[PDB]
DNA sequence: GTTGTAT
DNA sequence: GATCATACAAC
DNA sequence: GATCATACAACGT
DNA sequence: ACGTTGTAT
């Protein structure tokens, strides 16, 4: 029996609890941000790896270290989830452009899982550094962590369009998302094209961005679905395997598949094909031996009586999949089914904000340093009088005040003058300070000019994007057909 | 007063830290998210009148499940076994083991999810229990908590705050469960798009 | 097939691999080093926590972070093993003096496991700080970690006799150690005793170290086993549950178990008893309630009328773990080898290790003080001849020639001259000189003291005694385990 | 080669039906299993995981030996049969390679596996079918493993040869035997600590 | 059944 | 360590 | 997240 | 032959 009891309507608590869980799953778990293309766990892993000092230059750190730090500081969930995410960010068949570089067993294409965290080490990929470019230059807003004793980025600078490039997935509450991966160079071309001519259409965009570029490669049948997709945010495209029918030394046929579709297991396909083989559906096949090495990829042999028919069957039975575009992403807090143009515009604007913020940071730093340097230059110009003032002083306070009164200095300048090492009172030191000061002046001029002109910012974005394209982009893996 | 005498066979679930009483008008049953909170509850609960049943993971949404899947699932089976009420065509409310069933889910959003699922289960297959007013919900100020904290804050009747779950109209209720939990996705998405303040 | 095929004899590879695994388990997993009474995993959890900065003062940190760091930097094994070890050294009924403070579900005496690492956080206990005290004064050797990119302490300072006080266990290969926990104050009294009178007999030691003091308490039968154990390292003693007989409000007898023996599960005893009762292997039992509340242990076995509670009690002592045995096999690693030690040998090892620690610390402090004093002399000369100094500096292009000319002129070292060149301008005030003077004088006093301490062993011994006395003053317990004949 | 289509849970089999070239690699855990299987040449090399420390048969009852699932998996894979069925002319692999981890626990598992093989697969070891891989193990890429320890034209292997069977039986009865004292003496004698 | 973040 | 159920949405 | 089998010594039942 | 204890696979 209770002393203090209250009544609770069923529908009320149901509604409140459900809205809570749903909203929290949508805007903080299952869906990515339109700007950096990341969902909370991934962003927290990248930032966690950043602070951990596992940049591509530095050596790897064990997975348990990273998982531990990430959970303890940012991601208030289980080990298995974080580690699973990290593993997925280090597999060539999962991420078109991998964000994690790992050593040891990280699973195979054939469904095999990664090794334990106590056996695998990992660091950031070279391209993930672009996701983290100038994060330390106030390019991104921060927030207190769950424990409210650390801070984490709300978003990442993301100097390459990670959303379209790496795709997204998937299931949430009341909604789900599905975006395919794209070739880096083409996505960059699309961004630059949107920046150049704002009056562009979908077809024009498709000229430089033909369609999806899957990490597994393979083929895509049709283009109408792709157009409907990029235009409306939702669509449907068919995917097929890349194959070839060779000739044996016995003088027969040999249907060999070299590229399986996206998110497709060769082993599972093998099992299902055998299951369908012992059911009199697919006749003619003599033996189905998976002959994939660590150098590449699955041989299916047939008998006299018909290879084309048998392969057509093997495609019409399972080898052939349906990609359903449902490009849904979080934008300004609320989730939305976005077109290609909307994603592109969002990423562009985000890039403008990042570049501008960075330029402002650099500006402020440069100006402060210049101020202090003016102070120091004055000090070296009046060294004897300065040291006279300092010696005459009893406490550093009256020294500071006296310097500020005599040489017309600020608190910062006088502080810097007081915190001067004796070894910088030499002859050649003054000139070096002068040079640094002049260079600083030029720099500040340039940055102010950048902040006064949007066109320059846009150009900076285009240039740096082009440099990413040059440094990282791959040749197209997926061949499009009709 | 009548109390248990140990020795009994009982055949109650392998979990379930049952109480030392036999009075289904003074005893309580706390449904708990995982053994992480299970340990905290079990060791600091006044084991005379308070029992603890750990439900592991996200319980099955009965609205989106076959009855063949419901009667197969062992978590719901364990709950019903703990209640000793019976299933559907055997549900005797006047033969329960606890007249105070406290839902003590975790204080995160997934806890709210589990609470939701449990409420669906209770409204759809233990309806007399909610009708009789046996279903209560704990209102904390759980694995990340000590014994003393758990007790003194949430389990001690002298200083705890609990909520009695009482239905208004069965129509609006059934509709709500059919929307939030039913296989119908679109109306749920409409609900989340029309009744959520981001 | 292959090409380069060597040949291995079965017995050879067997003996080799087995010697490998055996030695690895013996010297670096199962048995603790006698000096600090720690196994590699516990030592790595403590040191890892120290480097993490989760000291008593600083707040807790998530367990997964601590275990992640311990694993990544020091302990190359399962996350589970580390977390389990930590959780264990956080439990009062497992560790006589807990080395870890925890928050959240850390397990129960009933055998319930701790919560997942994503719920529990932890830190050092106030007493573990003594296990780590003066770690940063070269009181302890270091080695490379397994990855050879970090460094770890071989042994800890251990400013309280942790081996005897907390006990040790157990299972190795070809060997197995078993040491019971002891009372802090008593073990310290024994240590000081051996320090003063070195011709002390085992009986004299037992006059202050009566015997084991288990975290749960209970009773001990047979002190002969205690003496034999303290004199040989091997011995057997009896442990009985602290119990009492009550009377119900209905008039019949009631057995009340209030303290169970070391490493004995209450729930397991309940189950065993029930299974013994519903089998008629024990008769006269009316009820078996577990009335233990979060403030005390109360295990009730209610007896029917016309039945003796004494017969039932003794039958429980005979058939259940309400009464068990303890087998002293005091085995620990000393000088890199496993040894079965007497009490006196363990105490001696601890005192020696302690002397090493204290002497090392004093040497460290002396070196540091003298260095700082040297630099201070340099700064004094500079701050006296400031004009000349500043002149020499200004008339110098390179810093190398400035340093060289400062050294040449004021007859100084390279370190002193570098310190002068590194002087902030604010250190040229009128009130700065006197401060430096005072600090210098204090440094002279300190150096004199430390030099005296290093010159006299008696002062080292005395320091050890006093600091032990302070540890005991700050952390000691009242005895829990009653020793009876 | 085989033909598939035919009817253990683990065990990634090979492809060639030839017990003269084919090789079975006993690897510990699915962590090593992943890499080993990922780079293995799926024609004459199959992998078998050994989850956990295998049972010491020199100290276990027959009732518990026959009960153990791992031993049953090794005997199922080898296709030899057990006890009064040990048909060595029905073995499925020409090379049973012990590929344990490169730590001390791996050496322990090597000892255990060698006791299992010597005691209950004696004809196999008596006919030069048992090998020991020589790594320089989940902390390794598939290409790394393939290039280092799994490639025939490279790699170093130890052929387990038995000399005096009396000495073998003696050593097995001493190290892995029921008696503890001789093990303690052996440890005290054949070990250099400091 | 499966996809991926979660309990 | 491996192996187990399941929410959630969409083929 | 909860459980599951095993080495290893020493004692117990 | 089993269980039970604590660091390990
Ligand atoms: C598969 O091995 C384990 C078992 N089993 C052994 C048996 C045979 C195979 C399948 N059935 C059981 C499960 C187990 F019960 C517990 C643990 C375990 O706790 C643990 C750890 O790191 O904490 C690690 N391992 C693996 C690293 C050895 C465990
Ligand atoms: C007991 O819940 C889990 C199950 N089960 C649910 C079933 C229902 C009752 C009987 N036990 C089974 C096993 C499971 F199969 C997997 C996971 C799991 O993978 C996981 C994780 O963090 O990766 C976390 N949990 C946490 C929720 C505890 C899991
Ligand atoms: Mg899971
Ligand atoms: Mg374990």
């Amino acid at each position: 029996q209770d002393k203090n009891l209250v009544n609770v309507n069923l529908t009320k608590e149901m509604k409140a609890s459900f809205i809570d869980y749903a909203m929290s799953v949508i805007v903080a778990r299952a869906l990515p941000d339109v700007r950096d293309g990341l969902k909370p766990v991934h962003r927290r892993i990248l930032y966690g790896m950043n602070e951990l000092g596992v940049t591509p230059d530095k050596p790897h750190k064990k997975s348990a270290r990273i998982t531990g730090d990430v959970m303890g500081k940012y991601h208030p969930h289980g080990d298995s989830s974080i580690y699973e995410a990290m593993v997925r960010m280090a597999q060539w068949w999962s991420y078109r452009y991998m964000l994690v570089d790992g050593h040891g067993n990280f699973g195979s294409m054939d469904g095999d899982s990664a090794a334990a965290q106590r056996y695998t080490e990992a660091r950031m990929s070279k391209i993930a550094l672009e996701m983290l470019r100038d994060i330390n230059k106030n390019t991104v807003d921060f927030v207190d962590n769950y424990d409210a004793n650390e801070r984490e980025p709300l978003v990442l600078p993301a100097r390459f369009p990670n959303l379209l490039v790496n795709g997204a997935t998937g299931i949430a509450v009341g909604m789900a998302t599905n975006i395919p991966p794209h070739n880096l160079g083409e996505t960059i071309d699309a961004v630059k094209l949107v920046m150049d001519n704002p009056e562009v259409t979908t077809k024009d965009l498709m000229e430089v961005l033909p369609g999806p570029d899957f990490p597994t490669g393979a083929l895509v049948m049709g283009k109408s679905g792709i157009h409907k997709a990029y235009e409306t945010g939702k669509g449907s495209i068919v995917l097929r395997s890349r194959t070839e029918i060779e000739t044996t030394k016995t003088g027969r046929e040999r249907i060999v598949v070299t590229e399986f579709p996206y998110m497709v297991n060769k082993t599972k396909v093998h099992e299902h094909i055998v299951r369908l083989v012992q059911e009199k559906r697919i006749e003619g096949i003599t033996a189905v031996r998976d002959e994939s090495n660590r150098e590449g990829v699955f041989v299916i042999e047939v008998k006299r009586d018909s290879a084309n028919v048998i392969l057509n069957n093997l495609f019409k039975m399972t080898m052939q999949t349906n990609f359903g575009f449902n490009m849904l992403a979080i934008q300004n807090g609320i989730p939305k089914i976005l077109s290609l143009r909307q994603i592109l515009d969002a990423y562009i604007e985000h890039q403008k904000e990042v570049v501008v913020r960075r330029t402002r940071f650099d500006k402020e730093k440069a100006e402060a340093r210049a101020h202090i340097l003016e102070g120091l230059l004055i000090a070296l110009d009046h060294i004897d009088e300065v040291i006279r003032i300092i010696r005459a002083s009893e406490t550093d306070a009256e020294a500071q005040a006296e310097l500020m009164s005599k040489f017309k200095l600020s608190e910062r300048q006088s502080q810097a003058i007081l915190d001067m090492r004796l070894r910088r009172l030499t002859g050649l030191e003054r000139d070096k300070i002068q040079s640094e000061y002049d260079d600083l002046l030029a720099l500040i001029a340039d940055l102010a000019d950048i902040l006064a002109k949007p066109e320059r910012v846009s150009q900076i974005i285009k240039d740096e994007l082009d440099e990413v394209k040059r440094k990282f982009s791959d040749k197209r893996r997926t061949e499009l057909m009709v | 007063k009548h109390m248990k005498s140990g020795l009994e066979i009982s055949n109650l679930p392998g979990k379930l830290a049952d109480c030392s009483s036999n009075n289904p008008a003074e005893t309580e049953l706390f449904i708990v998210e995982g053994d992480s909170a299970g340990g905290s509850a079990k060791s600091g609960r006044n084991r005379e009148f308070q029992a603890i049943l750990p439900i592991r993971g996200k319980i099955l949404n009965v609205e989106k499940a076959s009855m063949d899947k419901i009667l197969a699932n062992e978590e719901i089976r364990s709950l019903f076994t703990a209640m000793g009420t019976g299933f559907g065509a055997e549900f005797d409310v006047s033969k329960a083991r606890y007249q105070k069933l406290v839902l003590m889910t975790d204080a995160d959003v997934d806890g709210a999810h589990i609470r939701t699922l449990l409420l669906t289960l209770i409204y759809r297959y233990m309806k007399p229990i909610l009708e009789a007013g046996y279903v209560y919900i704990a209102q904390p100020p759980l694995g990340e908590m000590d014994d003393h904290q758990l007790w003194e804050t949430t389990m001690d009747p002298e200083h705890r705050l609990m909520a009695r779950v009482s239905v208004d109209d069965a129509a609006e209720a059934d509709k709500i469960f059919d929307m939030l939990m039913g296989d119908r996705v679109e109306p749920r998405r409409e609900f989340i798009e029309e009744n959520a303040v981001y």
